[PDB]
DNA sequence: GTGTAATCTACTGACATCAGAGTTCTTAGA
DNA sequence: TCTAAGAACTCTGATGTCAGTAGATTACACT
């Protein structure tokens, strides 16, 4: 879908008591499995999308809050989003004393219609303002036959269900391990888009993963001019950005509300709140002082307009890996611009790579940016593992140093080791040998401040100090490598140290 | 490498 | 279509489980 | 590193005078030097800078004589460079309608140098003659000038208006004397301290690289 | 004049980013 | 016998960017 479009879940549960109060085991309990779902997949959604919206619904119950179409159901939480005090109610319910608190309010295992919830949800999506991309209702019931017993009651739910799907909200489900068997075949063959102990879908909401998620996003926009004439339009796209923890709002204390950082200017022997206008820029050198506007410490660092401009082709054996500038960027084409340019970017992309080449470009990504000289390095996809796209098709742009970057290093000149001082090295070399994937690690920093941001949000008893995967197993690495270090120790220094 | 004028 | 496309957040693909060393 | 740098330059009268497809070796030998005081101009570094001038009618030195140590100024004294050096550099100088010798203000320079380098710190040093080789002279000090540039630890550039690879015999007898000064210093690498004013135009271009260390 | 288009130009949320300022460590250090 | 000049890293604040929303301005037009 388009860019703006939230996504909107709404979590509907069985309030009957069949299941409600049920087990086979002591171990768990499918109502405390669901509200456990819903505390998590919406502790992920505050981390990751602030911006996407969750409600949830209890069928079922016997004290009622609904617009209309009200018997026999509670809309606990209508469409908002996430935030700490929404966690809060659902916490409430939860346990063995969660199924009594649950109970003193909103009663439990009467009579219910699944086409009078399917109206209510639909109600409720239709009440909220929002552009929305992905519309979804999940199913919390174990009950395989939703009381079809009337036929003529299940045809309301089963047409109310076309009507959902026609209007192109979405619905979803889980089993919820029924005592004895759960089979979709039955009932909920049509609802959903041979037979089951519970789902395997299930587990991937208590993953409780943590990033931002940031959607397909323009960098900005550009021109690359092959020459003063021939002109593409082509975008730029972030692939690997470094994430920081956001940013802190300044808090006044006593309240805890938000407050005005509000700086002005003030000249040190009078009462002159100095406007931008009354105050130049300068610098010292020589024992003389320079002197420049607010205009021009931003004339000087011109020398271009947004575009990317061709400097001729080069062998990409010449572009050294050693020297390395900045994060790479993606180029990609796009005929928002310069209509059918996308002709000839693929024909500049397939050939370049029979040729070996990259393209050498002067690059500047704003007006009052200096030009930085980059490679378009070409680029070819991956889809070998069933069309998971591990590399998009493109270019990459990969910057160069100038003189000022490649700073002096000091004196030294060795070649010391022997064949055997290798010899031995070659050994605890393969020994150590794994593989690394991109994703394999994550930042011990920022996953364990949203651990500490939790405990402070939730008022929880305990930060959860889920400890990191940088350090060295070191006990993994005495035994796997074995004994080896005293190669080093005995063949190739004193024992001094 | 240069120095003086070269510096 | 389903198969790398998460079920927590709709449209990106599925985070794995961190990983790290391992031989 | 803290340096001293010795610019000595002819401003005899000749030096006017040219090959029609060029600046005159005078404006040349100034335009050299004014594109070089730019760069310590801004760059940090802790070097010194002293100007000595010869071919001038009057004379300035601290070791004044009648014919030798004469048609000399030592204009201005080694200390970091200033803005008002190089205005003085761009707008003030002049040619002498008189003529003198590199040699005689090579011992001025270099005795100026052994008096500097005493009363405030240094590390590497350099003298730095700049000339069309209109300078009559008498080969004398040379073994006590090149054993002493040793033990005064200071190396000598020299910078000439024509190529390596219309000239006068003056211009070509004085460059095989410059060639026999150098291979007297340094050997095969002593001809690499000096420089044309036209690959000197052509390299000094551009301001300095930012220096810093890791 | 009076009334209905079509469409330019704004503002905002959000994301990257240079600069600028706060902070701990090496050498040269009376 | 030690006191600043030179690093280094993080963090904060502004400027510019993109996508999308919607208002007011400006053309277009009446027999």
């Amino acid at each position: 879908y388009k860019y703006s479009g939230r996504d909107s879940l709404i979590f509907l549960v069985d309030a009957s008591k069949a299941m409600f109060e049920s087990q086979s085991e002591d171990e768990l309990t499918p109502f405390d499995m669901s509200i456990q779902c819903i505390q998590s997949v919406y502790i992920s959604k505050i981390i990751s999308s602030d911006r996407d919206l969750l409600a949830v619904v209890f069928y079922g119950t016997e004290k009622d809050k609904n617009s209309v179409n009200f018997k026999n159901i509670y809309v606990l939480q209508e469409l908002d989003n996430p935030g700490a005090k929404r966690i809060l109610e659902l916490d409430q319910f939860k346990g063995q004393q969660g199924q009594k608190r649950f109970q003193d309010m909103m009663g439990h295992g009467s009579d219910y219609s699944l086409s009078e919830v399917l109206w209510v949800c639909a109600n409720l999506f239709s009440d909220v303002q929002f552009k929305m991309s992905h519309k979804r209702i999940m199913l919390f019931t174990n009950e395989d036959n939703p009381h079809g017993n009337d036929s003529a009651k299940a045809s309301r739910a089963r047409t109310k269900a076309g009507d959902l799907r026609d209007t192109g909200i979405f619905l979803d489900l889980m089993h919820l391990k029924k005592p004895g068997g759960f089979d979709i075949s039955l009932f909920y063959r049509d609802i959903i888009s041979v037979h089951f102990e519970e789902s395997s879908k299930l587990e991937d909401l208590l993953r409780k993963v943590r990033a931002k998620e940031t959607r397909k996003r323009a960098l900005s926009r550009l021109k690359l001019k092959l020459n003063k004439d021939i002109v593409i339009s082509v975008g730029i796209y972030n692939l690997v950005q470094k994430a920081l923890k956001p940013p802190p709002i300044k808090l006044y204390r006593e309240t805890n509300e938000p407050v005005k950082t509000k700086t002005r200017t003030f000249n040190t022997s009078t009462g002159g709140l100095l406007l931008p206008s009354d105050t130049k820029r300068s610098q010292i050198y020589g024992s003389r002082q320079i002197i420049l506007e607010k205009e021009e410490t931003e004339e000087l660092k011109r020398f271009d307009d947004p575009g990317l401009m061709l400097m001729g082709f080069k062998p990409l054996v010449l572009l050294k890996k050693h020297h390395y500038l900045r994060p790479s960027l993606f180029v990609y084409p796009e005929e928002s611009l310069v209509i059918g340019s996308s002709t000839l970017f693929s024909a500049l992309l397939i050939k370049c790579l029979e040729k070996e080449v990259a393209a050498l470009c002067r690059y500047t990504p704003r007006r009052n940016i200096p030009p930085y000289f980059v490679a378009l390095v070409p680029q070819e996809e991956e889809l070998d593992d069933q069309k998971i796209q591990v590399t998009p098709p493109g270019f990459q742009l990969v910057f160069l140093p100038f003189a000022d970057d490649k700073r002096k290093m000091p004196f030294t000149e060795k070649i010391m080791a022997t064949p055997e001082q290798v010899g031995k090295m070659k050994a605890i070399v393969e020994k150590l040998r794994f593989t690394y994937r991109s994703d394999s690690f994550e930042n011990p920093v920022l996953q364990q401040h949203f651990r500490n941001l939790e405990a402070l949000a939730l008022d929880l008893m305990e930060p959860e100090q889920a400890v990191d995967l940088t350090l060295p197993k070191v006990e993994a690495m005495n035994k796997r490598l074995g004994s080896l270090v005293d190669e080093f120790k005995e063949l190739v220094y004193p024992p001094d140290y | 490498k240069p120095r003086g004028l070269f510096s | 279509r389903c198969p790398g496309e998460s079920l927590i957040n709709p449209g990106f693909k599925s985070k794995k489980p961190a990983g790290g060393v391992d031989f | 590193n803290k340096a001293a740098v010795v610019l000595c330059m002819d401003v005899g009268f000749t030096m006017s005078n040219s090959i029609p497809g060029i600046e005159s070796p005078f404006e040349q030998a100034k335009k050299v030097i004014t594109m070089f005081v730019q760069r310590q101009v801004f760059a940090e570094n802790k070097d010194e800078i002293a100007l000595v001038l010869f071919g001038t009618d009057g004379t300035d030195n601290p070791l004044s004589g009648g014919d030798q140590y004469q048609n000399i100024t030592v204009h201005r004294h080694l200390m970091l460079p200033d803005f008002d050096l190089l205005e003085d550099i761009e707008s003030k100088i002049q040619p002498g309608s008189q003529q003198a010798d590199f040699l005689d203000a090579l011992i001025v320079s270099m005795d100026v140098i052994q008096h500097e380098t005493i009363g405030k710190k240094f590390e590497k040093r350099h003298i730095e003659i700049f000339t069309d080789l209109s300078s009559r002279f008498s080969k004398s000090q040379l073994d006590i000038i090149i054993h002493s540039l040793k033990k005064c630890d200071i190396s000598l550039q020299f910078f000439l208006p024509f190529s390596l690879g219309g000239i006068t015999e003056q211009q070509k007898e004085g460059l095989e004397i410059v060639k026999m000064v150098m291979i007297s210093l340094e050997g095969e690498d002593g001809l690499d301290e000096i420089y044309s004013f036209s690959e000197s135009l052509r390299k000094l271009c551009v301001f300095k690289k930012i220096e810093r260390h890791s």
